[PDB]
């Protein structure tokens, strides 16, 4: 279960296939709307190799559907969340999440 | 020295209010007339914070005071103690010109770094 | 529990200065229309996203103050129920954000079209983006006040204004009846953009603190008259019915003659040839004895004011005489002068200020009439439309308009004056247009209590730009923000309007200032000596003394202090540069004293008194109000009493009160799909609480409300009624209308007390005390109220993740006036099982000390940002518009408090 609805197109004919890593810039906020983790205060892309499932899998499968350039907002139910463990001291649990990913390149 | 006479001379204190009395100076409209011009019990009779020689000096004395250097502070309360010690202006201007050397410090104090440079901004100021 | 932070940016907002609103007989059109062209956009200037929205706002609410606010700071458009705000994506009201379907949804992209429209006569506000529809229309909003455009922006962005005419091109066609917003410039002022209300802005010198801005109303617009029908005419007016319609039957015709309109005989007025001097019999009857009814209408006005007429000297009957000049010659049936003649007369200002309000009431009433006719004002002139450049009231009207109507009335009460007879001016009767909001109209400035000084000599200047109500000074660190500088000990300021000392009352000293002019004040903590100087002289009070104040106690210390009146600039210079003090050198530098930043850094930093109402515990040392918290008995829950010490004896204060409680409910994430003992598996699993509110007896229902608040409700009424809740209802629908989503958004959540009272003939005081209960369910948003053990049919359904504070306004009427009881109903679990996490399964009543009652403080202090946005407002051209352009990043580190919403 994701919801993605665009914030702003990118390009929509590339999408991520495997075998190139994926370059992002998020900004993931709670539900209740305090943001929780962001890429733009560290100043650093957030490079992760998709098809690993090295992260979540909300993450991981609405990243798919977005093309490049495109600001797209997620929403993760916590089954495909940390769910009812969740993060210790970072989020709390059975929790849905909300993303504004933004792929600004693959590679 | 129209103002040290007067200190020094205590009659002319005793008979200042005198003629005060005698004609009736009311010493109040002298120092607000202009305030007055502009549309803006106890001392009635006399008081010496009243008295026209010593308002009239301290009216004149930020002119006065303006003449003064910065560094000169640290010899105006030495002289004012020699003063006190009942030294004659004599005795003060030699008293000067022993102690020069101690003049104030534009480096040692920060107040003075700030005032210098404002002095010496005056146009009419000379470094000699 | 713990405080959050966060990095955030500066958030502004411009507007043009265009009002519009709605009223009773009002002279304003009832649908608008303007766009935004969209130029430059950074997505991520820094790391926060960029903001910009475009809406439309009210002129008594939206009050957007730089730096923290409600929710996460960076409030513009749409953070309060003052304003309604589109960004591309999402409808904002309230701060809440809904989404809207458009074709081809997204943020707001370079050149994008974005077209607001405004319906006043039913509350809609519908937006296009790039001409398509969007799908959702805000609705049943609160019309009081003035809607104005507005723009919130954060840095980094540069946008253009379209108003029509030449302010603007549309890029398309408005929906019919929507006038370009171009057109609701009133006479009086230019087209210009503006930041909403600001205490700063930047001067040549140094910074200017500007005060409170006078702000226009929609009352403003009705022309409101003196009737003129039921007066009985009198003899003395009808002896002189004559002689003052004579004089004013060709007085405007006198002007024109022996020029290019110089009449003729083969035809009459309005044909470019107007004149006709000959004499009204000429003239058509229905004008002529129109214009004798309109003299005895102008006399009917002198009358309803307060004139009267006496007879004293010569008839000028006898020492008047027609001259028939070279000039004004005529062939048609003789020549003289158009109106009657008249010679040498003069007029006193009684007769100057009467003959103006006189052509006040004619023209209130002439665009009363062309209301009743439909008409309405436009800058532009549009006959066929039906529109005038002149229907705004004579106050509002321009000096041309004003001098060419006063002229010929002046004309008139001469010609009166001259045969003698008295113009008697009325009594006067002194009145204040806005008396309700006394808070808004001063702003106190300070320095930071971390600069208080306690001894040597400190001076600072103040130049006044402006000669109104300000004044400046110096303070204890404990001032009160919402008192007048000088009525209590706390202030030593001298009120330089009329040349006043103030400190615990009022008494003359020096001169009032004039404009350019600096107060340079002293203080002499060695000395305990107060003195102020104005332009270099040391002012004097009204005795030999040269110093203002005298004897004063170091105590805390004393803070540099200002505060300026409705529509004042004041610049404020502490010396932190010595070289940019003006006056320091006449006077100051050679009494040993210095500047109050003599070294420092950064600017001192400066806090402000923000007049934005907010919620603060009850005072434990208040002489009016005290709140005792009473143990709950085995049979009685624990309450929270309220009641006034101060009841009923000499210097009570009795007020609009507002009360909520400390901590807040917040509604479950998501909703559930489509004796007296309480049952054990009932309770433990219920989302219902209740909690009892016990007014006293003696204590009128007529002023109480029961319900919930929002957190960001701000609303401090002294007339306070359930009509004046903010409330806005969002409508949402497919492509083609089909209406799918109604909800309704409120700050307030409350009913009348006095719905539940009998509608007894006498006898107000209830014997029986009314006990109104509350209860709410978190699985569904669903809200009731009980009477005295029945429901009733008012009901409240809201959105989840919803924060409610139990609240309860009253306006004394007793010694013992309100009790909050934490009671429970059956299978129903408490407020401290509803609000405490770890006491979700505990049924019996507790009240925990972090509980307790709060009071709407209307004013509070406020820090002043070392740093603002710089915006560069200006026409790019009369295609292009107005634009609007932010280039400096500026980012605030923002403190946000959990429970109360607000950073």
């Amino acid at each position: 279960g994701v919801e993605i609805e665009t914030i702003s197109p990118g390009d929509g004919r590339t999408f991520p296939k495997k075998g190139q890593t994926c370059v992002v810039h998020y900004t993931g906020m709670l539900q209740n709307g305090k943001k929780f983790d962001s890429s733009r205060d560290r100043n650093k892309p957030f490079k992760f190799r998709i098809g690993k499932q090295e992260v979540i899998k909300g993450f991981e499968e609405g990243a798919a559907q977005m093309s490049l350039g495109q600001r797209a907002k997620l929403t993760c139910t916590p089954d495909v969340a940390y769910g009812a463990t969740g993060h210790p001291g970072v989020i709390p649990p059975n929790a849905t999440l909300i993303f504004d990913v933004e792929l600004l390149n693959l590679e | 020295e129209i103002f040290i006479y007067w200190s020094k001379s205590h009659n002319f204190k005793r008979e200042e209010q005198n003629f005060v009395v005698q004609n009736e100076i009311n010493n109040m409209s002298f120092l607000t007339a202009d305030s007055k011009s502009k549309m803006a019990r106890r001392g009635d009779r006399y008081s010496v914070q009243t008295s026209l020689i010593v308002a009239t000096l301290k009216k004149m004395l930020p002119i006065g005071l303006n003449m003064c250097a910065p560094t000169d502070q640290d010899l105006i309360m030495l002289a004012k103690t020699r003063y006190a010690l009942k030294d004659t202006d004599e005795e003060v201007r030699e008293f000067l010109q022993n102690n020069l050397h101690l003049q104030g410090k534009v480096e040692g104090s920060p107040s003075l770094r700030w005032q210098m440079a404002l002095y010496r901004g005056l146009p009419g100021r000379e470094e000699d | 529990l713990l405080l959050q932070t966060n990095l955030i940016n500066y958030v502004t907002s411009i507007r043009p200065n265009i009002f519009v609103g709605r009223a009773e007989g009002s002279t304003q059109y009832g649908k608008w229309y303007f766009e935004v062209m969209v130029d430059e956009v950074v997505p991520f200037l820094t790391a926060q996203a960029t903001h910009l929205r475009v809406g439309w706002a009210l002129t008594e609410g939206y009050s957007p103050y730089p730096g923290g606010g409600e929710g996460w700071g960076g409030n513009g458009v749409g953070d309060d129920l003052y304003s309604y705000g589109f960004d591309g994506l999402h409808l904002w009201t309230g701060h809440v954000a809904r989404p809207v379907t458009s074709p081809g949804q997204h943020l707001l992209a370079p050149e994008d079209v974005v077209s607001c429209c405004l319906d006043l006569s039913v509350p809609s506000i519908s937006f296009r983006i790039n001409g398509c529809p969007v799908q959702g229309v805000f609705e049943a909003f609160n019309l009081d006040g003035l809607f104005f455009p507005v723009v919130s922006f954060s840095a980094g962005v540069k946008v253009r204004f379209l108003l029509g005419g030449r302010h603007g091109e549309f890029k398309f066609l408005p929906p019919p009846g929507y006038a370009p917003c171009h057109e609701a410039v009133l006479p009086r002022e230019r087209l210009r953009l503006e930041p909403i209300k600001e205490y700063r802005r930047e001067g040549p010198r140094g910074p200017h603190l500007v005060g409170p801005s006078r702000c226009l109303s929609h009352t403003d617009f009705v022309p409101c008259p003196v009737d003129t029908v039921q007066i009985v005419l009198p003899p003395h007016l009808e002896r002189i019915r004559e002689k003052l319609a004579e004089n004013i039957h060709e007085l405007w015709a006198l002007t024109r003659i022996e020029q290019g309109w110089t009449y003729g005989p083969v035809r009459d007025d309005n044909k470019r040839l107007h004149p006709c001097l000959v004499n009204f019999h000429s003239l058509p009857e229905p004008e002529r004895n129109y214009n004798l009814q309109m003299s005895g209408e102008t006399l009917k006005t002198l009358l309803a004011l307060g004139c009267h007429v006496g007879m004293a000297d010569e008839k000028a009957e006898d020492n008047l005489k027609k001259t028939k000049l070279p000039k004004t010659y005529m062939m048609s049936n003789g020549y003289k002068p158009a109106p009657l003649d008249l010679s040498h007369v003069r007029l006193t200002p009684a007769q100057t200020t009467l003959v103006d309000r006189l052509a006040e009431n004619g023209h209130n009433v002439w665009a009363r009439d062309r209301v009743a006719q439909g008409w309405s004002y436009s800058a532009v002139q549009d006959i066929p439309a039906r529109r005038n450049p002149r229907l705004v009231p004579y106050r509002l009207l321009d000096e041309a308009t004003k001098r060419s109507n006063r002229d010929s009335l002046c004309q008139a009460v001469r010609t009166l004056l001259g045969y003698g007879y008295n113009i008697e001016p009325p009594d006067q009767e002194p009145s204040q247009v806005e008396n309700q909001s006394r808070w808004d109209r001063v702003r106190i400035f300070r320095a930071e209590k971390s600069y208080t000084v306690q001894s040597g000599r400190w001076y600072f200047e103040f130049e006044a730009v402006t000669t109104g109500e300000m004044r400046v000074g110096w303070a204890r660190p404990e001032l009160r923000p919402d008192v007048e500088l000088g009525a209590d000990e706390l202030a030593y300021v001298f009120n330089g309007h009329r040349g006043q000392r103030w400190h615990l009352g009022s008494e003359p000293f020096g001169r009032p200032w004039q404009s350019g002019d600096v107060v340079g004040c002293m203080i002499d903590l060695t000395e305990n000596t107060i003195i102020f100087t104005l332009n270099g002289e040391v002012l004097m009070s009204d005795s030999g003394s040269e110093t203002a104040f005298r004897e004063i106690e170091i105590g805390d210390g004393f803070l540099p202090v200002c505060s300026l009146g409705p529509g004042q600039v004041g610049h404020l210079n502490l010396g932190q540069d010595v070289s940019s003090l003006r006056f320091f050198a006449i006077c100051g530098l050679q009494e040993g004293f210095e500047p109050f930043a003599i070294n420092m850094q950064r600017p001192v930093t400066t806090w402000f008194s923000k007049s934005l109402p907010q919620f603060e515990p009850v005072p434990p040392e208040h002489p009016h109000y005290e709140v005792a918290r009473m143990d709950g008995t085995v049979d009685t829950p624990p309450c929270l009493r309220l009641a006034h010490r101060t009841w009923g004896s000499q210097n009570s204060l009795v007020e609009m009160l507002f009360l909520r409680l400390s901590l807040p409910v917040q509604f479950h994430q998501h909703f559930r799909c489509t004796d007296n003992r309480d049952d054990p598996e009932i309770i433990l699993n219920t989302t219902t609480y209740y909690y009892s509110v016990r007014v006293f007896a003696g204590q009128e229902p007529s002023c109480v409300w029961v319900g919930w608040v929002t957190p960001d409700y701000h609303q401090h009424d002294m007339n306070f009624d359930l009509s004046k809740v903010r409330a806005v209802t969002v409508t949402m629908g497919d492509e083609q209308g089909n209406v799918h989503s109604s909800l309704k958004c409120s700050n307030c959540y409350m009913v009348w007390g006095g719905d539940f009272v009998s509608p007894g003939q006498q006898g107000r005081i209830s014997h029986t005390d009314l006990v109104i209960g509350c209860l709410v369910d978190l699985a569904t948003g669903l809200m009731t109220f009980t009477a005295n053990g029945k429901e009733s049919n008012t009901f409240f359904q809201v959105e989840p993740n919803t924060k409610l504070f139990p609240a309860v306004f009253v306006l004394p009427t007793h010694q013992n006036v309100i009790q909050f009881e934490l009671g429970k109903q059956k299978n129903i679990m408490p407020l401290s099982a509803a609000m405490f996490l770890s006491e979700r399964k505990n049924p019996a009543p507790q009240c925990p000390p972090r509980l307790e009652v709060q009071m709407l403080m209307p004013v509070s202090w406020s820090r002043m940002p070392n740093h603002f946005l710089q915006v560069e407002t200006r026409r790019a051209g009369e295609r292009l518009g107005w634009a609007v352009q932010c280039q400096d990043p500026l980012t605030m580190m923002a403190l946000h408090i959990p429970e109360e919403n607000r950073c």
